[PDB]
């Protein structure tokens, strides 16, 4: 249920292309092909950036016609 | 003033096989409707002779091209090619690892074809490293589709996620890039709580040979009005 | 029509053109 995401380095945005860029530290061991909980980490990290992206998008000039 | 949507042409090489073709089909689906597939195999070797790729680019009006090739030295090789004025702009070999998953490996959900995808790039090198900067530029250019001033929130359906397999130090081999595609689900907490469901395809790209444009071509292809 | 619309800002990522500027 939390809609906010805290990160050491702030995520940068290119909303004209619906894109977000995350420069935060990635761990090799968390993402290695032998790590079983690999895809859980990929999705979880992606979910955070998508959340931040959607937040930024919904703060743009907006109207529910 | 902006150009038309870039069209993608998928070309099976001489050494293309069924498995690599399955990868083509599923990845080409993300590019619908701005996409064409060739059915026959063509004897193309980009880093030996670029002429045939420039020919196909002009005669099919496709500024984005993907060649499918496989040997034991370069297995499941996808060579991504961009053109400017039907001349080669840049090239990069991205080889798919054996741990790939197709659309058949994920539960089929409802999916509206032709919606503007969202992007998330994970990895600081995407902004500083010459190789990864090209990859970010490539996949943004390839899949973004229609440029528009107007966005329907209801059209925010799926995200294309690309993650570098861990941070790395200068000198070490370049880490793979992890291509993932998720569908969005939103719930009420105004801001919604976002969750993701993977829909595929799932691809781990190994970086191969690279071709970069000359300063003169960059000047023309990035000229401002 | 009822729908939630957004006005997107100018793109910032410098992507190459496919054809020469007229």
């Amino acid at each position: 249920l939390p809609v906010t995401v805290e990160k050491p380095i702030p995520v940068v945005y290119d909303l004209g292309n619906l894109a977000a860029f995350d420069s935060n530290v990635l761990d090799k061991n968390d993402l290695d092909s032998s790590n079983a909980r690999r895809e859980e980490k990929i999705k979880s990290l992606t979910r955070d950036n998508v959340q931040l992206l959607i937040n930024q998008l919904l703060s743009l000039p907006m109207k529910t016609t | 003033l902006v150009e038309n949507v870039k069209q993608a042409l998928f070309i099976p090489g001489q050494s293309c096989n069924k498995n690599l073709h399955d990868i083509m089909v599923d990845l080409s689906a993300l590019k619908k409707p701005d996409m064409k597939r060739f059915n026959r195999k063509n004897d193309i070797h980009p880093f030996e002779d670029m002429s045939p790729l420039e020919f196909f680019s002009e005669k099919n009006d496709c500024s984005l091209m993907v060649l499918m090739t496989s040997s034991k030295k370069r297995k499941n090789n996808m060579t991504f090619i961009r053109t400017f004025g039907y001349k080669i702009y840049d090239m990069i070999e991205l080889m798919v690892a054996d741990n790939f998953k197709l659309l058949s490996d994920f539960k089929k959900l409802t999916f509206t074809v032709g919606l503007k995808p969202m992007f998330t790039f994970q990895g600081a090198a995407f902004d500083t490293h010459p190789v990864y900067k090209q990859i970010k530029s490539l996949f943004l250019d390839f899949f973004r589709g229609e440029s528009t001033d107007l966005q329907d929130v209801a059209g925010l359906q799926h995200v294309i996620s690309m993650t570098i397999q861990g941070d790395f130090q200068d000198g070490e081999p370049l880490p793979n890039v992890l291509f993932r595609v998720y569908k969005l689900k939103s719930y009420k907490s105004r801001l919604p709580r976002i969750e993701l469901v993977e829909i595929g395809p799932r691809l781990d790209f190994k970086i191969g040979r690279i071709h970069t444009p000359s300063p003169d071509m960059v000047t023309e292809a990035h000229k401002k009005p | 029509s009822v729908m939630t619309l957004l006005q997107l800002p100018d793109p910032t990522t410098d992507l190459p053109r496919e054809k020469p500027l007229p």
